[PDB]
């Protein structure tokens, strides 16, 4: 068929009216001064004199930077395009760095248009696993369907299950829950009439979606043959000039998206005279890169600048800072990626994980969940405590243990400093 | 190909510089104080004024400019405003040397293409054209018919002898050069095509039309880079509709030149050469040097205005040897260097009133104290991107009028590069 | 049409019989030990043990070393060529490196035949300007031609004006001053007869010009499209087999000239490779080398040298020095560059112009003689006075300053030095 | 294909060593100081010896020399007289290893080029032949005819049978080989082409001569390199004529190597091969020295001699490893070395009269003193340079004989590399 | 496209010059000879011929002759040099 526009986070929790962020609803965690910097980007975008500014989120790794960006993207509306891309992806023998950064951009500008579609609406009854089938049902019917990979992760991405009143397009494949019809959150009645239904609907499509969707259907284990994955320039102009036809006519409106670009210090001089070029278009998205580096050299000369941009690019970038999160936030994150793993802790066991994510990082502490999860399960524990966190932490090293644990090999003192 | 087309000029480029609408400079030559959006800095001024008197006098034999000075100084500014002193709607096209380093297109491609967009074509021809279906031909007589609309001409012996020349009898349609064919109404169903038959021309009998346009060669190049049956998908979605821009030809830029000639030939265009402006110019390398030096001997080449912001810097593509402003020498050697100086505080509020009164955000005269102190501080450049941040915070809780606290929380939310970085390895 | 191969110095200034150098009268001004030099290299050459040699001319920047090769190119004779090339011209797009020396090379060998010609005789009337138009007479007749760019130049050159009986080439647009008819060098009489005389003339081109003749003519606009300067080897072929037979023949004879490359440092070892060989053909020009450089690396290896020059070259280069000019010597320089841009200087603006001349050399000086100038104009000044010198001395930096003041940002002592 | 070929050697590279006629060494291997043009350097002209003793003698397998020591010393003389004592007409073909870095052409294609330079091809044939048109066919007499001269033979039955073999018959132009088609005359206006008419051999009715030619492998390569219908541009105006050298191809040399080799088989002719001197070894990269290395074990390849002036050098294509001289282990361990002195003030005065006296400049006994004093302070090379600038100032004053003063103001006018450069530096 | 000094023709009822040409040239070529020897051609012209006297005189190209009518069918069996595009 085709995929939407829709590839966690709701928006980037501030006060509608104030721009002032309440800490955790959305929900972010903390970052209140970037969060807060980010709104106002926003308003500056949505509409006055920002015209064609890139933004630079710094910030030490495993901040909320990251997230951020996804939850500028939403506050932008759903089925607006949001792609991320790390800097290094590129860097390809798939593809050149052209065809990588033309994909991505293309990748986060959506073409919206009205069309007939076969949308499915009922409550679910039940839903299953495997190494699915997802049984729904009206006042007048139930069915049983049945599903692939792609599918059951929007689903799961929605947070859907039994009872929840659910809306699928036959023709995306996308998910939507309207509400519930009991406990187990819009308390909805159960659909009435016909299952499925041909309804005009909004479908919006990015540029790079409609040219996949043009182009030969990728061969099964792609990845491992040595098919390289560029778009035929034939099939791109064939896509632009049907969608400039479309725009003419009325039939389509571009929607620019976000494309948030990581570890944004590994672009060359070639890939920022591209990203430059690219912005110049009024078709072009919001540009946001993140950054870890106090100071990086540019690459592709011999120049060295904050972050890594070159010095014209930094003349022209907003930047916003994040910062490292405090002990409670941490507490809170890693709270909330336990329960989204569906792991139960002892107030214990969370209390050292974020002893460990302060020494060692959020991601870090985030590994250590689910390993932690195993190591009770073997147990056959209740639930997951600090006697497994522990172990964990003792089998399964950071990489500052790790460097330090190698080296170790060639050590420099017993009693003093020896070489 | 095309004679009338249109223009997409990158105004992102001179949005900053809305103010500078020219030098300010008396009759004598001497720089007035805050005057044409300019405030102080009259020693460039009055350069840039040597440098606009130089080119019209023609006594700027294959020379360019050279802005050295510091980020905040008003150096893209300035050489703005030596196009706007060089006449009306000259070309400016400003660029940075970090530009011409693209993945699909050599250094010099790139330059190549932004010279085409400094050198602008004024076209001034009126064209009185009397056309449309013949109806009489008799002291000559001739008729002519439109959609709405009917004239009897009075033609001289001259005429119908050069109408000898061409094909035409009653009734054809025709067109008529005042200066210097089947019609559709007889067509038949039975015909189709390889046809003859064309409309009359609708809906005037006569066409005394003047033709007032000024492009650049680049947007000649562009307008011709569609063929008929496509929209224009260059200048609407640039760089991201694919990573190679194979449309705009060698073949077809010669043509261009091939017709632009000709209409130079027939009295009816002039090419005005703009200003070609190119930032961090240590970022050009020797090759890129090699083929400014060759525009600067054409004549018909835009004046070359070079900016650093480096005292020394390796000559790129020679072996580590420094130079002036990473400039070699066979080509600084074509210089006039014009020296931009860094603002006093009171040049800096002066300025950040002048920029938001053009945004324009009202703030208090508290407010132009905090923000000219990060003129200081940081750059000029950094401290007037605190204007937009601030309004909003303010129109947020406005108090739409900006005050000290709004750019307390703004300089807090939008740290410059050198803060980021410091606090950031920290 | 076709050009000839005269494209300011009438010599070395030199003693016909001493070679002793009279300062200042072809006119190079001082030098004496370098132009002494150079005739002493020249009298090599016109016969002797010279045995393809190049000649290097070291020496600081703007002194007379470029104007020497020239005074060395008249000694030979007119309609000799001589051809002057940037070593870094060398590297461009638009031909490869060994394109450009063989188009240089070439531009340096001339071709010499006798054929008929329309060349004009008469005495100058008026000269005219635009953003021309020249009227000539005979006893007989008048006339007004239009004419060029190119054509404007040689004149311009060649010093003409009204009252000078010229000659003009229709073929090759040479133009040639024969004299004068009366005061404003030789007092000649005016031609009589017809204006317009077909004659057996010798016509010298180089064999680059040729090339350039025998190829599509370089359309309207060349170096703004992205049109290359190379010449097709087909071309090449077909010309030198012609030239090959008009040799035996008798037609044609080759007139080596002499090619001068300035700032010789820039070449690598392959462009040494390229004039090493050239210089081994009968057919090979005078090389001839000038370098600002006391010691600088061989570009193509990791070896340093005197001149840049790999040490077997210097081995067989013959070298002539140049020496920073006296005070009064840049003074009788400055003056008659001011002459020549037609600038009338007071004694005391002068004085400053060779004050600044010493301080930042003659390149710069002799910039600021035109900057003065418009200033004066601005001023309606009568002549160009030192408030004017001074003036545009503060506007327009030279190099030096320019470093410094820019280096002014980052300053390093108010009491003590700070770092 | 042609056999007789012209050849134009690079005479500019021996034109300081005319004097050079050997290496002037006793009969018992031991050196004359000043004989055969050298004056010293004794050690060097013996181990030369050795050295063209063992290549005479077979004994040189697989070998090369290198010749180490400063420029001053008679390093490329030295190469120059191992070529003549390896008999007459040797091939010697010098060059530097900076030479091989062309822009259009291979290192090792270069080098392969110069070894062609450096085997010769001795054709001592004698070829008699007895040609015309036939006019008698009858213990067996047959006549022939040419444009001035006609003879009648007498033949063995033997050739008559052989004859039978060939299309001849009265009368037809035949060709007669002494040790191992109708006539022009007959053709008619009518006939055009295509023909089987040809002329008759001019003017002589016998031809007994003797071909005695040397050349070496490039000289046949450039010599048909030229088709029929064009000039000799190749060796007219080389370098000059276009950037790549496309005539001399691959075909055209196996092709030359199949023709040589058919002249050997048949006892015609034996190729001999010469010296291949390459000065600054150390120039050559890894991929060169393979090449070399495969050379020298060839027996129908040139003595390789090479020259050095620095001890320790990184070797190029090695990640920075220096070794003896620039050259790798592999090839170093081929090599016998041979060192060269640097030269008393004596022995400079004598090789400055022997240069002076082959120029020939007349000067006086203290102007010699003041010429070897710059063969002391510079190279031998600067100073016998003096010569040619000194004997031009004389004759201009002349005082036809020169003097201290012209050497004095000769130093003056022209300086060597060292100080022109340290002066500069100032 | 017309300047002096070039080779023209005029027509009274309704190009580079010869001279100019030098031997370094050759062609492609611009140059064209002076038109000798009158400066002038007010001539009348008066033939009649018939269809076929065209015919045959265009049946030859530039550098033959008229072997048509000096040898009509003797040159030989089948006449093709008179063809239907021709006519
Ligand atoms: N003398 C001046 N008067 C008014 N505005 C100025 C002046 N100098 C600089 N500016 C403004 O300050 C900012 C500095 O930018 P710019 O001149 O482009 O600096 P750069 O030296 O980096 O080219 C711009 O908004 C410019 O319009
Ligand atoms: N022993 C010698 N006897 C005579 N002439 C010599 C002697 N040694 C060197 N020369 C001459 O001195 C000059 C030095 O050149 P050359 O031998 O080629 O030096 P290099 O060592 O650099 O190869 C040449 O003119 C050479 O003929």
């Amino acid at each position: 068929s085709v995929t939407e526009t829709k590839e966690h986070i709701r928006g980037l929790g501030v006060d509608a009216d104030t721009l002032e962020p309440r800490p955790s609803s959305q929900g972010l965690v903390g970052q209140e001064k970037a969060r807060k910097a980010a709104a106002v980007v926003l308003e500056m975008i949505k509409q006055g004199k920002i015209a064609g500014r890139a933004v630079l989120i710094a910030g030490p790794p495993s901040t909320g930077k990251t997230a951020i960006a996804m939850g500028m993207a939403q506050s932008l509306g759903q089925d607006v395009p949001f792609t991320t891309l790390a800097a290094s992806e590129i860097f390809s023998l798939e593809m050149s760095k052209t065809e990588a950064l033309t994909q991505a951009f293309r990748k986060s500008i959506g073409v919206r248009i009205k069309e007939e579609s076969e949308i499915m609406e009922g409550e679910v009854v039940e839903i299953q696993i495997d190494r699915g089938k997802l049984t729904i049902k009206t006042t007048d019917m139930e069915a049983i369907y049945d599903m692939g990979s792609k599918m059951i992760d929007a689903m799961t991405k929605e947070r859907v299950m039994a009872g929840d009143i659910i809306s699928i397009d036959k023709s995306s494949g996308k998910i939507t829950k309207l509400g519930r019809s009991y406990a187990r959150t819009k308390f909805l009645q159960c659909p009435e009439g016909e299952l499925q239904k041909r309804k005009e609907v909004v479908h919006t499509v990015s540029l790079h979606e409609i040219d996949v969707i043009n182009s030969r259907t990728q061969g099964f284990l792609a990845l491992f043959s040595g098919d390289t994955g560029e778009i035929r320039s034939e099939i791109r102009d064939q896509i632009n000039t049907k969608v400039a036809e479309w725009k003419e006519e009325g039939k389509a409106e571009i929607v620019p998206g976000v494309l948030f670009i990581d570890e944004v210090h590994m672009l060359d001089i070639e890939c920022f005279s591209y990203i430059n070029r690219a912005l110049e278009s009024d078709l072009a998205p919001i540009v946001i890169m993140a950054s870890n580096r106090g100071v990086s050299r540019i690459r592709g000369t011999d120049y060295k600048s904050p972050h890594g941009l070159p010095l014209d690019f930094l003349d022209r970038v907003v930047i916003i800072n994040t910062h490292p999160y405090t002990p409670d936030e941490l507490r809170q994150i890693l709270s909330i990626r336990a329960q989204e793993e569906e792991v139960d802790l002892t107030p214990d066991a969370l209390a050292l994980l974020t002893k460990i994510g302060q020494e060692a990082g959020l991601r870090y502490a985030s590994n250590l969940i689910t390993t932690s999860q195993l190591i009770a399960a073997k147990r056959r524990a209740k639930q997951v405590g600090v006697e497994d966190v522990q172990r964990s932490f003792k089998l399964f090293y950071d990489p500052a243990r790790s460097v330090r644990f190698v080296q170790e090999s060639e050590k420099r003192l017993i009693g003093n400093d020896g070489v | 190909q095309i004679s009338e087309v249109r223009g997409n000029t990158r105004d992102h480029r001179t949005a900053a510089h809305t103010h500078i609408k020219g030098l300010g400079l008396n009759s004598s030559g001497i720089a007035e104080k805050q005057a044409a959006g300019f405030v102080g800095q009259c020693a460039a001024r009055e350069a840039c004024g040597v440098v606009v008197d130089l080119i019209k006098a023609h006594k700027m034999a294959g020379r360019g400019v050279l802005l050295a000075g510091g980020p905040g100084t008003g150096k893209t500014a300035l050489a703005l405003a030596i196009s706007q002193e060089l006449g009306t709607k000259i070309p400016f096209c400003p660029i940075t040397g970090s530009e011409i380093y693209s993945t699909e297109v050599k250094k010099t491609e790139v330059l190549m293409e932004n010279f085409r967009r400094a050198i602008g074509l004024r076209v001034r021809e009126t064209k009185d054209v009397y056309e449309g279906e013949v109806t009489e031909m008799t002291t000559l007589l001739i008729g002519l018919k439109s959609a709405r609309g009917q004239k009897k001409l009075r033609l001289d012996p001259s005429i119908y002898e050069a109408i000898q020349k061409e094909r035409v009898q009653v009734g054809d349609v025709i067109y008529i050069e005042t200066n210097t064919g089947r019609s559709d109404a007889y067509a038949t169903e039975f015909d189709l095509e390889a046809e003859e038959y064309v409309p009359i021309p609708k809906g005037e009998v006569h066409k005394k039309k003047e033709i007032v346009q000024d492009v650049t060669l680049h947007d000649l190049d562009v307008a011709n880079a569609r063929p008929q049956g496509g929209q224009d998908i260059i200048s609407m979605m640039g760089q991201l509709m694919k990573p190679k821009m194979t449309e705009i030809t060698d073949k077809l830029r010669m043509e261009i030149n091939k017709v632009v000639q000709k209409y130079i030939n027939q009295g009816v265009a002039e090419l005005i050469p703009g200003v070609l402006f190119i930032d961090e110019a240590h970022m050009l390398d020797i090759e890129c040097f090699t083929y400014l030096n060759k525009a600067l001997e054409s004549p018909i080449a835009p004046i070359v205005v070079l900016a650093s912001n480096r005292g020394i810097a390796t000559i790129r593509g020679a072996d580590d040897l420094k130079a002036a402003h990473g400039i070699p020498p066979d080509f600084l050697q074509r210089l006039l260097i014009i020296p931009t100086h860094p603002y006093e505080p009171d040049e800096i509020r002066r300025i950040v009133r002048i920029r938001a009164q053009t945004e324009g955000v009202q703030l208090t005269d508290a407010a132009v104290d905090r923000v000219a102190e990060h003129g200081v501080r940081i750059s000029l450049r950094y401290c007037l991107q605190l204007l937009a941040p601030a309004s909003i915070l303010a129109r947020v809780n406005g108090r739409t009028q900006v005050d000290v606290q709004d750019i307390a929380e703004a300089e807090e939310l939008f740290l410059d590069a050198r803060r980021s970085a410091n606090i950031l390895t920290s």
